[PDB]
RNA sequence: UGAUCAUCCAUUGACGGGGGCCCGCACAAGCGGUGGAGCAUGUGGUUUAAUUCGAUGCAACGCGAAGAACCUUACCUGGUCUUGACAUCCACGGAAGUUUUCAGAGAUGAGAAUGUGCCUUCGGGAACCGUGAGACAGGUGCUGCAUGGCUGUCGUCAGCUCGUGUUGUGAAAUGUUGGGUUAAGUCCCGCAACGAGCGCAACCCUUAUCCUUUGUUGCCAGCGGUCCGGCCGGGAACUCAAAGGAGACUGCCAGUGAAAACUGGAGGAAGGUGGGGAUGACGUCAAGUCAUCAUGGCCCUUACGACCAGGGCUACACACGUGCUACAAUGGCGCAUACAAAGAGAAGCGACCUCGCGAGAGCAAGCGGACCUCAUAAAGUGCGUCGUAGUCCGGAUUGGAGUCUGCAACUCGACUCCAUGAAGUCGGAAUCGCUAGUAAUCGUGGAUCAGAAUGCCACGGUGAAUACGUUCCCGGGCCUUGUACACACCGCCAAGGGAUCA
């Protein structure tokens, strides 16, 4: 059956919340909208850079936007050319001050996110789904995750019949609220239609 | 060879590979089984 | 499956006759109906008024066998039956006739 | 008493045996009583005639009985002859004020036919 | 019902079409989808061609007709009877 | 000297302040008979009293909030037992015995969804 | 009178903007009056989750806005009114 | 929802503002005790003259992510659906599932 | 072969009416309902110009819709537009925008004034408009049987599997079975298995007790007054608020047991999972949703796109589902008078006061709230009246007269006043919910929302009855056996109406 989202029911006891401002109910329908504005112009320009988590501050006045990227390297540029450049749009965006930080993600095989995106990435280049999901299974057990789950549902290889299929190594226990499970998910938007992958990293329990 | 277990509500297939005899839900894992 | 006293007499008998009596939780409604028929059944027959409240059980209560907690909760939920389908303007003297008889 | 044509009832008090009057409810009874100056409890068998004839008058300021009916039977008469879509409703003897008709509307429609 | 206080409503379009109709002495039917607008007493002796959806239905107004809405004459649903 | 005790009982309170006399009973700067109405309510605040045979050596201002007739006059109850074992801790065992030192947990359970009300589920065809 | 009006939603963070004030307000020698935790806001919101029918399938979301107050005689997204 | 249906939205949402005072100032004269019929009849004349559009009450809330016209919630701004996915993602300050 | 060897007038499953052992408000025991009545609401049907589309045994039918007068709106009729209501790109025109005029149902068209700013390399503009261009936009069109995502369901049932080893020619088997035990593949013991994963439990929220901290907007025990109101000076006790701790472990005791556990006892606010919630395994039904959204393919492109007014989604011989209100005296009515919890509020909640019979109106404080407002809890209790009547029960329906929201309540709102006073006198077969602060009943609040709940989501008050038991009905679990089933009994022979022997 239909299962609770990972993320969603540890927000509070393990998992910290993505957008963490305070207002009262006249701001805060705005402010949602215009961080799903943030949101959505950075995951666009910063596709190839290898971005995770997007979370947003809002200060005396301001945006605060933390990028937690693998590559900050390719999202900062030369003498922060790039960043500098977000930050007016995101300003723009938002209608108020902008600082925006890059956040390094050190291990891209244990975020979630990143690994959903890698097998999203390889599946819209005709790579076989099966050698996708077990390089990300066995890359996340090398770097150590304590468990990962990876799951892979569409129009597998093109088939008419749609599938899910998924693969698991160690522990990935969903109904351990303190159990530090990383859950993320990507489209891959292939000549055949759309193929969901969801991921399920775990990372020990706090 | 691929094989087949019924189950409630559907059929488990599975394969077995003659190189020893071996047998897994992957074509792979069935040939490391009859090698070794 | 599978696997109180009443406050005016200190019998629990009649706290239990209370509850059936009782409607929609309405428990003060049902102990005045009860008490002013007892009261009632007294100055009609001349006891205490558990005693011919008890005399009217034992011609009820019946005896597969009937062990003695369902006979006098039989009892009981067979008065206030008979009670209720009574022509008797007000469910005390519905009780209290219903009792006597 | 006799008020309008009618045999009001004696064993019943003032208040409630005026409504027996076609045109009268409980608020133009107590109006009646209270300006004619008789009790609404007092039951009607104990008034003294010259009482009764106060309430007669008082009754008479009101419209009631066929003079009702007639006033009544007009309007929605009106209404048909009109042939606006309340006197189609009366016509056909269906809800007048937007009901539902795929179920219930019952009491206008009568029993299931 | 529309309050006392704020009056009787009909549409401005109407208002002036009803205006011009007597001012001309014209008899040709005015034809309007103002449904909500009420009946006024210079309206009597009008036809008013009354949008019901589809068509727009003669009403010849009359007397008894004034502080009626237009729509009440112009009915929107067609029913002839079940099993018939 | 006065010997204080909290009551509670569904949603009400009661704060109960014991001190030796007479023997007289405020409750909210009123008689208990003015206070409640019931006579069901009345026993249950004698109760304790009752019990430990200290009816007429105890006098007793109570406030109460919250709940109900039934609901306080249990709070009150529960109150006075409080303040006994304060003033005398002989009367613990005794008073346990009666079923007064528990503080009698059952609260109203929440409406549920696709349910009516806590348990009571919509009809079934 | 310095009356300082806290809110967040998270409680860790609004005592934590408390004690900024209030130990900064005595360094000082201002006379701080004890921070007072005032009712806590539980709103609360049920949607129902498939996106087609099924009425009885829901969630139910709350948003606890803390409340404190200090009185004299900081981290984003804890609210400050001082009055 | 229809990309029109949004536009239609937008369009009530700009009149609705353009008119507000216009507005205001009309109904003011016809809720008013103390004026004449005259400037009163005038008043209810002109306050149908303007857009239709231009009464609030013609705006429908719809998700701001979607233009879905049912199950939207005020705080948030956007339907049931949007709120539960972004409420998981964390991405709603505060908003995490109610037990009690 | 699944796999293996005109008009009203041999293996694995599945299955058995095969066997054994179990569980769940499944039955039984109860208590209250549904089915009858009126009305609300959804659906079918029928009707219609249209009655938009979707949901269809349990698991569709007060379901998507947390709120269809216009809007919403997808439908109909009619009026309209064609690079376009909604984007980018290019040429050319041009500041945006502020008023009003006429025609038109409006969309829209034709005007006529007014403003012509501001960035600014005085070099330009880019802001936002208009005309033209065709690359394209657009589609709530089709396929949920091409899909993702989300959901229902078995069911919070105790299951479902893997590695390595071992057994079998092999499909596979073992573990996972067995003896107990448990809410539980829970735990223990035995055991060719040894371990592990996903489920169970725990971690999470809330509720029941205490403690520390803090003390206003909350609080009032002791003081000092009092306009007798926590109203005022005060107090920090107490209620409470909400942070942080403590607490429940079968820990203790006794008995039973071959250990797990079970049964009772102490203490304790709470006792065996304390109560309630969140939490839904692998899978099952080509289950639901291309109309939230996304998306392969298909299809439409001066139309299947787009704008407008009016109508429809509210139709009514009728059938079905879910509700509300009743049929009274355990009650109705009148008067007087006690005791809640939880929540909402800025184009909002709106007091006091004045006016109105009332719905309400006027005036106008306060409150972005422990302060102000919504905002008298109701059932209760007391006293009076009615006296078993179709009633002083019931409140349907209809007439007249209003109020309020809203451009607008004709189709088609809610509420009030006066009048009217229907069916209904406890409901056939059949059928539903519930095991305790439950059912029943009583009010209260909230989301959607201009307005529009008898629905939904929450909150307290009062507050039961009954459970001997598992034979039977329904769903499900475990083991075993028969099978000509594998689309898996809705099958194609089970004891088939050889099994059965506990
Ligand atoms: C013609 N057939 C075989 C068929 C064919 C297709 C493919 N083409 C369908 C279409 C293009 C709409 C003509 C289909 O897509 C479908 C079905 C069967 C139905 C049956 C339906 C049924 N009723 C609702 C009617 C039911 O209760 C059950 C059930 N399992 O109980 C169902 O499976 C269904 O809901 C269903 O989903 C179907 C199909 O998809
Ligand atoms: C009553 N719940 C059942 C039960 O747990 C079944 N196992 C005995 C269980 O079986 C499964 O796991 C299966 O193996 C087969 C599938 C159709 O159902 C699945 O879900 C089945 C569950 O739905
Ligand atoms: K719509
Ligand atoms: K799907
Ligand atoms: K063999
Ligand atoms: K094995
Ligand atoms: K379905
Ligand atoms: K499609
Ligand atoms: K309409
Ligand atoms: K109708
Ligand atoms: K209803
Ligand atoms: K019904
Ligand atoms: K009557
Ligand atoms: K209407
Ligand atoms: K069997
Ligand atoms: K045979
Ligand atoms: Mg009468
Ligand atoms: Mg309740
Ligand atoms: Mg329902
Ligand atoms: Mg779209
Ligand atoms: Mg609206
Ligand atoms: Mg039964
Ligand atoms: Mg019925
Ligand atoms: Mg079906
Ligand atoms: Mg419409
Ligand atoms: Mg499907
Ligand atoms: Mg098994
Ligand atoms: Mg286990
Ligand atoms: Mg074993
Ligand atoms: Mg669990
Ligand atoms: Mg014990
Ligand atoms: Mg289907
Ligand atoms: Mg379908
Ligand atoms: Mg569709
Ligand atoms: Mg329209
Ligand atoms: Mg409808
Ligand atoms: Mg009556
Ligand atoms: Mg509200
Ligand atoms: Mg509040
Ligand atoms: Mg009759
Ligand atoms: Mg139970
Ligand atoms: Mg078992």
């Amino acid at each position: 059956g239909q299962k609770v989202h990972p993320n969603g029911i540890r927000l509070g006891i393990v998992k910290p919340w993505n957008s963490t401002w305070f207002a009262n109910t006249k701001e805060f329908a705005d402010n949602l909208d215009s961080d799903f504005k943030v949101r959505q112009y950075l995951t666009k320009e910063l596709a190839k850079a290898s971005v995770s988590r997007i979370v947003i501050e809002r200060p005396a006045k301001s945006i605060r936007v933390t990028i937690h990227t693998a590559r900050p390297g390719i999202v900062i540029g030369k003498k922060g050319e790039d960043v500098e450049k977000l930050r007016k749009v995101v300003a723009d965006i938002a209608g108020v001050p902008a600082q925006i930080n890059i956040a390094e993600v050190r291990k891209p095989e244990l975020d979630a996110k990143l690994v959903a995106d890698s097998i999203t990435s390889q599946l819209e280049r005709r790579v076989m789904f099966r050698r996708a999901m077990k390089r990300a299974v066995q890359n996340a057990m090398r770097l150590g995750a304590k468990g990962i789950k990876v799951e892979v549902s569409g129009r597998l290889g093109g088939a008419e019949i749609a599938r899910t299929e998924w693969y698991r190594e160690g522990r990935v226990p969903l109904h351990t609220l303190r159990a530090d499970i990383d859950y993320n998910t990507s489209e891959a938007h292939t000549t055949y239609g759309v193929i969901g992958v969801k991921v399920w990293i775990f990372k020990g329990e706090i | 060879n691929r094989v087949s277990k019924t189950v409630k509500g559907g059929r488990i297939f599975s394969f077995t590979a003659l190189t020893g005899y071996g047998k897994a839900r992957e074509v792979p894992a069935a040939i490391q089984k009859a090698m070794e | 499956p599978r696997r109180l006293p009443d406050p005016k007499f200190g019998s629990e008998l009649l706290a239990k006759f209370v509850n059936i009596l009782m409607v929609d939780g309405k428990k003060s409604t049902a102990e005045s109906i009860v008490y002013s028929a007892l009261e009632t059944l007294a100055q009609r027959s001349g006891k205490s008024e558990l005693e011919a409240f008890e005399v009217a059980l034992e011609n009820v209560r019946p005896t597969v066998e009937v062990r003695p907690v369902r006979r006098n909760a039989l009892a009981m939920r067979w008065i206030v039956e008979a009670a209720r389908k009574r022509g008797d303007k007000s469910m005390a003297l519905r009780l209290a006739n219903e009792l006597s008889d | 008493a006799r008020i309008a044509g009618i045999n009001i009832p004696d064993h019943k008090h003032a208040v409630i045996a005026l409504t027996s009057i076609y045109g009268v409810g409980k608020t133009r009874s107590k109006a009646i009583l209270a300006a004619a100056g008789i009790a609404e409890d007092v039951k009607i068998s104990e008034l003294s005639e010259g009482q009764i004839d106060t309430l007669r008058d008082e009754v008479a300021k009101f419209v009631v009985e066929g003079d009702l009916r007639r006033e009544i039977s007009m309007s929605i008469k009106r209404l048909m002859d009109l042939g606006c879509y309340r006197g189609l409703r009366h016509r056909r003897g269906l809800p007048v004020r937007g009901q539902r008709t795929k179920t219930n509307a019952r009491t206008r429609k009568g029993p299931r036919k | 019902p529309r309050s006392l206080k704020k009056g009787p409503f009909i549409d401005l379009h109407l208002l002036k079409k009803v205006e011009k109709a007597v001012e001309s002495g014209d008899k040709k039917p005015l034809r309007t989808w103002s449904r909500r607008s009420t009946i006024f007493p210079n309206m009597i002796g009008l036809t008013i061609a009354v949008h019901n959806g589809r068509q727009h239905v003669p009403v010849f107004v009359t007397d008894e007709m004034v502080g009626h809405k237009l729509g009440e004459f112009a009915p929107t649903r067609t029913y002839r009877g079940h099993a018939a | 000297n006065q010997y204080y005790g909290t009551g509670r009982r569904k949603s009400s309170a009661a704060r109960v302040f014991i001190k030796p006399g007479n023997g007289k009973i405020v409750i909210n700067q009123r008689s208990l008979e003015q206070y409640f109405g019931r006579e069901t309510a009345r026993m249950v605040v004698r109760q304790p009293l009752e019990l430990v045979d200290m009816v007429e050596k105890l006098d007793l201002y109570i406030t109460v909030k919250g709940g109900g007739i039934s609901g306080q006059a249990g709070a009150i109850r529960h109150g006075i037992t409080r303040a006994l074992m304060e003033y005398d801790e002989s009367l613990r065992s005794e008073l346990r015995k009666a079923g007064f030192v528990t503080r009698d947990a059952r609260q109203v359970e929440r409406k549920k969804v696709g349910l009516r009300k806590a348990r009571r589920r919509p009809q079934f065809s | 009178r310095i009356r300082i009006r806290l809110k967040a939603f998270d409680h860790r963070l609004i005592d934590q903007a408390t004690a900024e004030i209030v130990e900064t307000a005595k360094r000082t020698g201002a006379q701080v009056r004890g921070p007072i935790p005032l009712p806590t806001r539980k709103e609360r919101f049920t949607v129902l989750i498939s996106p087609h029918v099924n009425k009885d399938a829901r969630d139910q979301y709350e948003i606890r806005t803390h409340l404190r107050l200090v009185d004299i005689v900081l981290a984003a997204g804890v609210d400050v009114q001082i009055s | 929802a229809k990309q029109s249906m949004k536009a239609r939205e937008v369009k009530r949402v700009a009149l609705a503002d353009k008119y507000f005072a216009k507005r205001a100032e009309l109904k003011a004269i016809i809720s008013d005790v103390n004026a004449s019929d005259e400037d009163r009849w005038n008043a209810v004349l002109k306050l149908q003259t303007l857009p239709r559009d231009s009464s609030p009450s013609r705006q429908r809330n719809r998700c701001r992510q979607t233009g879905r016209p049912h199950g939207f919630l005020r705080k948030f701004g956007l339907s049931r659906i949007k709120v539960r996915e972004a409420a998981m993602r964390g991405e709603i300050p505060g908003l995490k599932k109610a037990s009690w």
